[PDB]
């Protein structure tokens, strides 16, 4: 598979953009607990259930707009220092600091996820990235725990004095399922494989990372087109159309019927679609890009070129 | 430059004219001025140069409400050159005690007979503010009060701004008593306008000092305020009025407290 | 012969590049007459070319008979608009810059706009009756304004002429012979600084008890 | 439909401005948290609250001109430099850069959305617009979410020492809707199909692109005309009151009463106006239009064509 795929890509990457983008259809399933919070509780908002049919008004969960690209993005730079092209010591050459000076500024994370801190400019992320909804509602969706904090002999009490440490927690249950598109502009062959690779190896994603937040991204549909297709919210609301809220169904029943959604919301969008990797064709490409990511010399040589590439980009028409 | 600039913006009156003069003025359509008086501003006010916008400055503009009289205009001359470096610790103190009362305010030592004689004539006459730690909301709670605050005690037009070049006003741009060109987002949290009619001034001071008063109960320390966490007790209270008591009862576990008192409940 | 009172309110925001200030641009309180001239007669009397190159790029016409777009054209079809009254007005100051289109980046303003909050009233003036537009545009930003507009009923107009004070703006380009400027107050702009209140001595409009017009005002008249 | 149409449009472009206005009418929906934003808070105006002598004011969001003529001009050169009509590279005969002095004189974008280089040329645009306003009130209509950005190892610290990275955002909510006119004059049928390609295939607005302010843009209907129509804000007054205020009604029965009242209006301005495309007719026109901008080879001709035009308009009328 991935040998035709070659061809759709460009060289190396362009100082400005020439259509190019590669889409990312996904369905994110919860496999234990995530808490996606901003201000203390969580992210949730009032939206229009589906779109033609079951027209009335419901609140869904947000894995809101950061949530779903730093998981991706740190996963990766952890990958380029595993196979040694950048590196976290102070007085190295190939030293990249996170959201400060001293970011590396030629690295495929500082190329395709940007950069903008202190002298030498600003980069835009060439992954497009949104915030995505629940496909059921909210209070279908959650439960809240209680967390206790007792002291170390066993009991909330430390000299007869209490201990205040009793607060609720609101988690998102497993099972509940995030709609998205994920869009890269301007890639590689070599980007590609690495921002694909971020999202099929990557796998915790809210708040408390350390003890929560397993998520199994199921990858339903790759599709190559001269522009952005329907939004996220859109995806979310023909899927539970397409169902009629009758959401209680098995992964896979679910993930099946959303590579169908997405092959009708496509056939009505004003995009040239060049190449529409679904089905036996994906589980093809997805196995074809498991072989890279289980081997160390085709890995090695597949990132080491992205490498080249994006210092390359950098001395050519970046920051150097 | 600075010739033409008065031959192009002063007049005294029954200096002679032609409209021979306005064909000129097309001809030549067919600053300078604002460096000079920046360094006017460093030479006279003691701002920094070169450096400037790291000493976080917020200029507080004065304008008068429409006329002035020769004796107020020489009162604010007296504020001008006169005005206390503001601690919202004894402010809070102040109306915390009095009973929510704003017009307590009123009484406070504000300033530092005439004893500013030689001084120019304030037309347009300029507050400014320095602070010591080096962010954005720690920047504007003193300003943000002095802004309200200096049109309730003395009935002037305020506009609060980082802007060396003020909006400037006249007969309906006063139509407003205020604005605060660009607070810290404590601001757009508590909902309270950016731009005030003089009506407002009051209810405004009252949520301001509200929550002041809040803030420094909870997530502070007594001689340092920790106005870096204003943003977050402004947006619990917005959410939800119970979350005031939530407030309280921090206060009362730094406090080491188990129990408020009679007057605090 | 007939008079029309046009209210103008703004259905954007109005900028117009009036005075400089370092970073910021503004907008002053009073529409010009030659810019509103153009805003209700380009297309429609005067032309309307899409391009200028050369000289024509950079300098303006407002009173070249050579040049198409002239102001000159309304003299002959014997119309011409006043400057524009501010009945109620509030400001915005915004800022705008230049785009990051590239992936890569190493400028920007403070423009004073005229609000959507506002309303401004001006007097257009003709030998005949006219088909005005109750939409126009202006400004840096091709900024919407909704004109409602009343014809003058002989039975409110009368004619005199001795000394009146025009409470109105008035341009001092557009000044005939036959009156004259007493005493005046200017509002300083580009192109020309108007008179925002001024004493005259000739002949006159009294349009309601409260306003007065200077007869026989036209297009460039002292140039 | 379309067919048709081509008998509406001038046949070149002229050098004086006609009177031959185009007007798309449209429904901006938001779909992911847009931030229309100058000066580091959400743009806002007190406006009537609709047409009928109202004593009630109301706080409605503005996007302003620039905030969305921009993400339409800039996805209109993407896709004539994938077509190869312009190009990047400077070396190359048909460079085009988006302002300077190395702005192009002759490309669709130059003549349609125009430029200003100096004695050099200048060009007025011929996409007329306005700024657009949310049919809600503001305290309605958005919402603030924090932000922070720690050091890769998971943690606020690094050296012990806190880094300052926590602030607020003010963002706009996932329905709120943005009613808009915007206005063509004096376009070729191409010209047309360009701009209309515009509206429909850009999809992201305001700031911070790459992560959000994805947007919707239902077009309601296009009417021709021998002058201006509404401007948005009345649309919007309107559209309110023919409402009552009663705002949470979904997508769909929004963009059936957007029709209604945008018909109620045109009868009332003294424009004449030639066609009137709503309903049925916009539907078949738009799915006709959808076909264009999915073939490869009509797309390459059709605007292959206003290449032409608009080159033809360079040498003859134009900065040569």
């Amino acid at each position: 598979m991935l040998d035709s795929l070659k061809s759709q890509f460009q060289p190396s990457f362009p100082r400005l953009a020439s259509g190019h983008y590669v889409h990312f259809l996904m369905l994110r399933h919860s496999q234990s607990f995530p808490v996606f919070q901003t201000d203390g509780v969580l992210n949730t908002t009032r939206t229009q259930a589906g779109l033609l049919e079951k027209t009335d008004q419901l609140s869904r969960l947000v894995m809101f707009k950061r949530k779903q690209t730093t998981p991706e993005r740190l996963a990766g730079r952890e990958l380029l220092r595993n196979l040694g092209l950048t590196s976290a010591d102070k007085s190295a050459k190939n030293l990249c600091e996170y959201n400060g000076e001293g970011s590396c500024k030629q690295c495929p994370d500082c190329i395709l996820y940007g950069f903008a801190i202190g002298d030498s400019g600003s980069e835009r992320s060439k992954v497009y990235s949104d915030s995505a909804f629940s496909l059921g509602a909210y209070e279908q969706s959650h439960r809240s725990f209680t967390f206790n904090a007792p002291f170390e002999g066993g009991t909330m009490s430390e000299a007869g004095v209490m201990r205040s440490a009793i607060n609720e927690l609101d988690h998102i249950l497993p099972e509940v399922t995030f709609p998205t598109v994920e869009s890269l502009r301007d890639a590689t062959y070599e980007g590609f494989i690495y921002v694909l690779g971020n999202l099929l190896r990557t796998k915790r994603y809210g708040a408390q990372e350390s003890r929560t937040g397993t998520m199994k991204n199921h990858l339903v549909g790759i599709v190559f087109a001269d522009g952005e297709i329907f939004s996220n919210l859109h995806l979310t609301q023909a899927l539970y159309d397409q169902m009629g809220g009758e959401l209680n169904k098995p992964i896979s029943e679910l993930c099946e019927t959303a590579a169908t959604v997405a092959q009708d919301l496509l056939n009505k969008e004003p995009v040239r679609k060049s190449e529409l990797i679904f089905g036996a064709h994906l589980d093809t490409l997805l196995q074809e890009v498991n072989d890279i990511y289980q081997n160390d010399a085709e890995l090695t040589k597949l990132l080491g070129s992205l490498y080249q590439q994006t210092q390359d980009y950098a001395t050519e028409f970046g920051a150097l | 430059i600075f010739e033409d600039y008065l031959d192009r913006y002063l007049e005294i009156q029954g200096w002679e004219s032609d409209h021979q003069a306005f064909i000129q003025e097309l001809e030549n359509y067919v600053s300078k001025i604002w460096s000079l008086e920046m360094l006017l501003r460093q030479a006279f006010w003691s701002v920094p140069s070169g450096k400037f916008e790291d000493q976080q400055p917020i200029f507080i503009y004065l304008y008068p409400a429409y006329v002035y009289a020769p004796q107020v205009v020489e009162a604010i001359r007296e504020l001008v050159y006169g005005i206390a470096s503001v601690n919202l610790w004894d402010v809070r103190k102040h109306w915390v005690n009095n009973k929510m009362d704003l017009t307590s305010l009123k009484s406070l030592p504000w300033l530092n007979q005439l004893k500013y004689t030689k001084e120019d004539l304030p037309f347009l006459a300029t507050v400014y503010t320095t602070t010591r730690e080096k962010t954005d909301t720690d920047a504007w709670v003193k300003p943000a009060f002095l802004a309200l605050l200096l049109p309730y005690l003395l009935g002037v037009k305020a506009i609060a701004t980082r802007s060396m070049v003020p909006l400037y006003r006249s007969d309906q741009d006063f139509r407003e008593s205020i604005h605060l060109d660009g607070v810290a987002g404590f601001w757009s949290l508590l909902g309270i306008p950016t731009d005030l009619r003089v009506e407002d001034i009051t209810p405004a001071l009252n949520k301001l000092l509200a929550i002041y008063t809040l803030h420094l109960a909870a997530r502070s320390s007594p001689p340092k305020a920790r106005w870096q966490d204003l943003p977050k007790t402004v947006q619990e209270v917005m959410t939800d009025v119970l979350n005031v008591f939530a407030l309280a009862e921090q206060g009362l576990r730094r406090e080491k407290r188990d129990r408020p008192y009679e007057s605090e409940v | 012969t007939k008079i029309y009172r046009c209210k103008l309110t703004l259905h954007d925001n109005v900028f117009f590049a009036s005075r400089e200030m370092g970073i910021l641009y503004e907008t002053e309180k009073y529409f010009h007459n030659w810019a509103l001239s153009y805003a209700f007669f380009k297309g429609t009397i005067i032309p309307h070319p899409y391009g200028l190159v050369g000289q024509n790029a950079q300098t303006p016409a407002y009173l070249d008979r050579d040049r198409e777009q002239n102001l000159l054209h309304l003299n002959d079809s014997g119309i011409y608009v006043f400057p524009a009254q501010p009945i109620h007005w509030s400001y915005q100051i915004n800022t705008f810059k230049a785009a990051q289109s590239a992936y890569y980046g190493r400028n920007y303003g403070r423009a004073k706009e005229l609000a959507v909050g506002s309303e401004f009233l001006t007097y257009i003036v003709s030998q005949k009756e006219l088909d005005l537009p109750v939409w126009i545009r202006l400004g840096k930003w091709s900024s919407k304004i909704r004109v409602e507009v009343e014809a003058i009923a002989p039975d409110q107009i009368k004619t005199a002429s001795g000394v009146y004070v025009c409470n109105h703006p008035l341009n001092p380009l557009d000044c005939p012979a036959n009156q004259q400027i007493l005493l005046y107050n200017r509002v300083v702009m580009p192109p020309s600084s108007l008179f925002s209140q001024s004493q005259l001595q000739g002949d006159y409009w009294q349009i309601d008890r409260n306003t007065f017009l200077p007869q026989g005002f036209h297009y460039g008249a002292t140039t």
